[PDB]
């Protein structure tokens, strides 16, 4: 069984999107009214599951062929998880979601006009390996239109969800692509008050990594909080 | 002052979770292994109890969209970590609420006791974890059960709330099932009697 | 039968991209050694078609109907065509062809893996009004790698062709999409010598054309040799 | 100076130029009215010839995706601009190499006498204008008769030419195709014997 | 034998000299006039020979001592092979050449007027360790006129060659030597295009790694292509 | 866009090149081991083959201070990366051009096949890498046997260069040296008949 | 992206609006021709209705210096926007709140049904802007009718109002005044039954 061994640094609430932001609309009857209470960490907070062990399928990471060939652009979606102190966090679940090249999401709830294509998914999930590096292929979604103001735009994003070695490390996010031009408008993404850490959202293009005449990539890096071990507790 | 790489950004799940972490849910199909609401196989030790629950907003109005995830000790009060599907019991599960009825459901054990950091004695509780869309940063709390008022009223976690009233939010309802243990925990994002979250 | 009344601004060949431009392999041996021979204007030159009369049929500017509902991001390209003096350019034919979502062509020579959308042909065409403007509605092509360097790609394109009111003023170009980090490592972009110039190549998002819950739309402004009156010859 | 707004930058139409303008060359379904390589009907006045070439490359190899316009006058050396597939004749076609043989073929009438803006008459001539990937910009040229000499001689363009021997390269040269008056026009685009282009 | 498990980074063709920079005259009728034709890797491009069973000798390194000690300035000359990613290269094989104090080759072909060395070669060899270090001990060569413009002198330089993990990653260029004025005026320095490019071919005094009263020290680092495992392919 | 650390710069190998890499023709004393231009002992398995040819310039003259390095497979189409002078075997070589003559030699054998990425086998060949005073980035081309034209036609690398005729260009012709199996590989950096050269 | 001219910031009407809009309830004389709170006359087809209503701030509190301006279409559902004061019917009116009572009253006729863009009919509504001190930028909300339930269901518009609860707070409360036919609108700013409030 785990043990209390760690604490990790205290997330920053000013960096990470508040609660109440008015302009994303469903927020502002999701957020609390009362203030967050904090409560010291103990071995409920610092410890969580390992994935280890769980029975992935062969094409779980590779959404070209986990669901003929999809129509989108080809593209694989690779980075490194590490902790506030710059170390490795192997060995971590990495699950993702996205819509199609069309912007249709493969759920009951998407009415959006854009066709479902039959041969796209969109869902994926990798353990991080022994220096903490995840990838998925996929192709690139496509943005999509949401009853918010009367014409908002989802700049194109793929969904993810970082399990870390805690409880207190989960995470779920979504990953913006270099230049889309969509992004300074999202009220989402505008749900960040710092510049600084929206551009921490937004996946790179890496030729370094792309196959030639196949498929681009772009490199998305994870950044869990900094783990440490107690002292003078 | 020394300041670490920051931390990536949080971001709402969206409407759509359920493709990527409820899959039934999403009403497709699901893989070999999945992780889902049901921690203890009948043959695992500890009383065997059926958590239920509804999520509200602000309004009153049922949020039909919801994703928790939960972690709490086995019966021996030890956090299994290692998930494995061969698990008589795992630790950490997955539910959600229907589109329809929004209640979410688990099966699971009653949990045992573990001691906070100063060796304090906690009362059994299971942590949880909200996401859903509307909310930027998932909300952490934390569900005790009324039949153990005596350590209820010793929880050093619990203690920390100032307002003895705020402390009964946190509380869930034995009630039974089909003659079966179960227990009832809303959940009050805004408002009235809204529910105590965490920071941690 | 047309007549020799306009007389048009001298091309700026150093603006537009030269002849041999050798990191775009292929006008290694499809450029001209001898210079040009510059010819004066005479009505050979100062005159062009008219497509008013040609007959259209009435989706022959929509690809989401003018070949299902294809797969990709629903946008609508319009724009202006004007002079050099500003002048609109009415009554002129516009033409496209792009590649699918994926970056596949509908041509025998695409030999791209990336798959074929069933309901997309990628061609285009518009009788600009009598303000200068057209308009088409399609989807975003695809960024598609191509036999140059060993791991070159187009940024996403769409090919236009433009008539003018002689022959004097045709042109063929191509309009790449705002933001889309592809197009500074683009030999063939870079076939241009100034950056200002690319700018001019590149379509803005343009939110104020777009339907809300349907499609996006990308601005593109189309400007070509000045024409004015024969004086003092 | 006075500057006036900068024209669109031009790019290569690429090699896939057939499917926006040769649809059936490209091997696609055409549209009603398409632009192309018929000029003339059976029944427009003038004699009617067959135009036929080759594009080579700097390495003496055929090009085998190119794309050509051009623009003449009528037997009666006049300029007819209001397009239309009635008309008897159009003074605007289209036309493209075959990507295996890679001969390009035009249906026209020779064209009649035009005066140059000082009231000069030109030979008889066909405006081409070519387009290929590997093309930055497209090229302009112009194709006269070799049974013209004595108009070619007075040519106030063809006059331009600085070097005689460059002349020659565009004069189509007289041939017959099932006893059909035919010219053959080839273009080389680079070294030896480079076909003469123009600015304008 | 050797297997095809890496994919190295693609040159870039822009950083490195063009094959044509007539400055330097040599180069005029020495450069193809056709475009490389570009291939995929294969198992043929991404093996090398690995030469860590050569047996070399005593002093393959020392050129003070391989060929009296030599006349001139006593310098060491280390640094460390790493590829883009950062990553050591070990065992790999370094050679070095050069003149003598006075710029003078010892070579049949050099006929230049200063005098060769009794006690000095010019060649070197050594092979990285664990952690892709590489050091020689010589003396700094001097600069050299040569037949191009009529008053052109070499910067003072040293050859290298570096076989790296395979025929892919092998390069030859040469080192330079910190504010030697000589460089910026150098066509053979200028065939490069990109300033900042030049700069990685100079190397620094080290004072560290000097042995006092004995000899200076000079640190120069060479940057072989990245390597990265295959993916998706 | 993600950017790695750039590449050391390349710099042409000079016209000393020999005194660092081929000490013999420097006509400098040679080490105890020096890498050089017999990859096989005369025990090594395969069919022996003497390798020469010339280099020339844009100009037709010979380039007399060339230096090539060549990488193959043995017999079995196996790489032998493992460089040792006891080896009957090696996989890598060196040889450079006379000053007189200007001719360069190898002896090697026959390359087995081996295939590529795709598991579709490439047609026996040698992988040679050029460098001389005037050429800034050392040149790669590959020598293929005159005698292989079945297996030359399907290789998927010489199918690679669009214009036929210059795949000409990369065929060795066989010949016989001392009644010994020869086959000569003329180079020809710039001009007519110019050998391709590779990018990878 | 592109960008427009910016449209010019809205700023409240202030305390005195009335004095600019709602001349009588200023209380200052009126010109000959005025826009006031009577859309039909007596003899305008349609059945005609009495519409008042009062409208509350957050504290429940009466709003009595508020302004309103309604656009509803004919008995026919047609909008006419020729405004003249000799029409039988005008679709465009204005009222304002009593200083005292802090009611406001309108004299039209039940609108007839319009389509909306994509061809699917709304029920019968009115359009209103709200106006008042404390309100930076006007409120736009639609007044429904209660004895049109059917069509009321099929509402695209109100069909787009997420809870339905919520969407109760557009339907006016049918009633008689003096046996005149009348339909009670009553405005919440804010809070408890709050009215909802559109964009557009
Ligand atoms: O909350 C919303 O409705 C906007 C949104 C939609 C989909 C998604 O994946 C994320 C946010
Ligand atoms: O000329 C080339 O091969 C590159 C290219 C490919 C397609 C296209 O549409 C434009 C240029
Ligand atoms: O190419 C040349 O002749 C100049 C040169 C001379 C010596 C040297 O080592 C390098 C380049
Ligand atoms: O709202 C207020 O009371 C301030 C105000 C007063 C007069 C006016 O005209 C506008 C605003
Ligand atoms: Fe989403
Ligand atoms: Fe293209
Ligand atoms: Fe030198």
């Amino acid at each position: 069984p785990a043990q209390d061994n760690s604490r990790f640094v205290i997330r920053d609430r000013n960096w990470h999107p508040k609660a109440l932001t008015p302009d994303y609309k469903t927020s502002i009857a999701r957020s609390p009214r009362q203030a967050l209470v904090s409560i010291p960490q103990s071995i409920s907070e610092t410890t969580g599951p390992n994935f280890s062990h769980l029975g992935f399928g062969a094409h779980d990471h590779d959404l070209l062929l986990n669901f003929g060939l999809p129509i989108g652009e080809r593209i694989i979606v690779a980075g490194r998880v590490v902790d506030q102190y710059g170390k490795p966090v192997p060995n971590t679940l990495v699950e993702m979601w996205q819509a199609n090249a069309g912007g249709r999401y493969r759920h009951k709830n998407d009415r959006y006009l854009a066709p479902l294509d039959p041969n796209f998914g969109g869902v994926g999930r990798c353990l991080t390996d022994s220096d903490g590096y995840y990838s998925f292929r996929t192709i690139k979604p496509g943005p999509y239109p949401w009853r918010n103001g009367p014409n908002d735009w989802r700049p194109a994003h793929i969904h993810f969800g970082i399990s870390g070695p805690s409880i207190a490390t989960k995470l779920i996010t979504q990953l913006y692509f270099e230049g889309d031009p969509l992004i300074p408008m999202c009220p989402i993404v505008k749900s960040i008050a710092n510049p600084e850490a929206v551009q921490q959202l937004i996946a790179k293009l890496d030729m370094n990594n792309a196959n030639p005449m196949d498929c681009l990539a772009y490199r998305f890096d994870i950044v869990l909080r900094g783990q440490r071990k107690t002292h003078f507790e | 002052p020394i300041e670490l790489l920051p931390e990536t950004p949080s971001q709402t799940a969206g409407p759509y979770v359920h493709i990527g972490l409820a899959l039934e849910a999403a009403g497709n199909p699901t893989r070999d292994q999945e992780i889902w609401n049901r921690l203890a196989k009948p043959d695992a030790p500890g009383e065997h109890i059926l958590l239920l629950g509804q999520v509200y907003d602000g309004n009153g109005h049922l949020v039909r969209d919801s994703f928790l995830e939960v972690w709490q000790a086995d019966a021996n009060g030890e956090y299994q970590d290692a998930y494995n599907l061969e698990n008589a019991f795992n630790s950490f599960g997955r539910t959600a609420t229907t589109f329809d009825a929004g209640e979410w459901t688990l099966h699971t054990v009653k949990p045992g006791v573990v001691n906070n950091a100063a060796g304090v004695p906690m009362a059994p509780h299971i942590n949880i974890s909200l996401f859903a869309r509307g909310i930027n940063i998932h909300l952490h709390t934390r569900l005790y059960f009324d039949d153990e008022a005596q350590a209820n009223a010793k929880c050093p976690v619990l203690n920390l709330i100032e307002q003895p009233q705020r402390r009964e939010t946190l509380i869930a309802k034995r009630c039974e099932v089909d003659g079966k243990t179960a227990y009832r925990f809303d959940i009050r994002i805004q408002g009235e009697g809204e529910t105590v979250f965490f920071d941690f």
